């Protein structure tokens, strides 16, 4: 609010973006494991459907979970620079 | 008092015909501060000319510890404008 | 890339190279007497390691980035005269 500084996009979140992105990574990463993990349950399960309307197995519902946990972690940042957000998107 | 190598590099911007200012920030050299202490340099760079007030006019690169010659290799994008031309820059 | 003058090694590069020559000279005194500045730092700190990987000490960095500077702007001339290239090497 002081008039030299709202006079500007925050410049501060070019600074914690290396350690989102690192995040992103470690984040990705344990998606991966986990994406293997649920597949090999669902394998384990004979991938049965999530009932026999929803014609999909639970592994995909697993996956969208988890990509939405993580997303929603970036998404809480907020960064006011929409290009180090395109970086993490 | 020394010297800076840049690269710049206009874009009379390919996706949108505003002009861009990519700017490589190679190094300094030949430094006159041989100082009473720790030297720690970094370039700012800073874009003059009209129609700045919407726009990051600086940027810095890294420092450099107790180097007279410090490399930087750090490219820079300032947004020009879009009316006023680059010799108004 | 007019065939006027793709049938010809550029004969413009004679015109510049004494000045390349005295601008080569300069740079030769520029080097040797920025080198006792950079061993006279580097002496009167006594001769630290860089870093305990870096097992040189800092007026060697300092030296080769005013050479490499100096041969930089050289190679950039790109001269497509291999004799006054010769010359200049």
């Amino acid at each position: 609010e002081l008039p030299t500084f709202k006079d500007r996009v925050p410049e501060y979140p070019a600074w914690f973006e290396p350690f989102v992105i690192q995040w992103l990574d470690e984040n990705e990463e344990v998606s991966r494991d986990f994406l293997h993990g649920a597949l090999e349950r669902d394998k384990k399960d004979g991938f049965q459907q999530t009932s026999e309307h929803a014609l999909f197995s639970c592994s995909v519902v697993d996956v969208f979970s988890q990509l939405n946990q993580s997303f929603e972690i970036i998404k809480k940042l907020e960064c006011p620079d929409p290009q180090i957000v395109g970086h993490y998107m | 008092v020394g010297e800076v190598s840049v690269h710049v590099e206009l874009f009379t911007h390919p996706g949108t015909g505003e002009q861009k200012v990519t700017v490589k920030v190679v190094a300094a050299n030949d430094l006159k501060w041989q100082t009473s202490g720790i030297f720690r340099p970094f370039i700012e760079v800073n874009i003059v000319g009209p129609q700045l007030s919407d726009k990051k006019r600086k940027f810095a690169t890294k420092s450099k510890n107790n180097s007279w010659a410090p490399k930087y290799n750090e490219s820079f994008q300032f947004s020009l404008s879009a009316d006023a031309g680059p010799e108004c820059y």
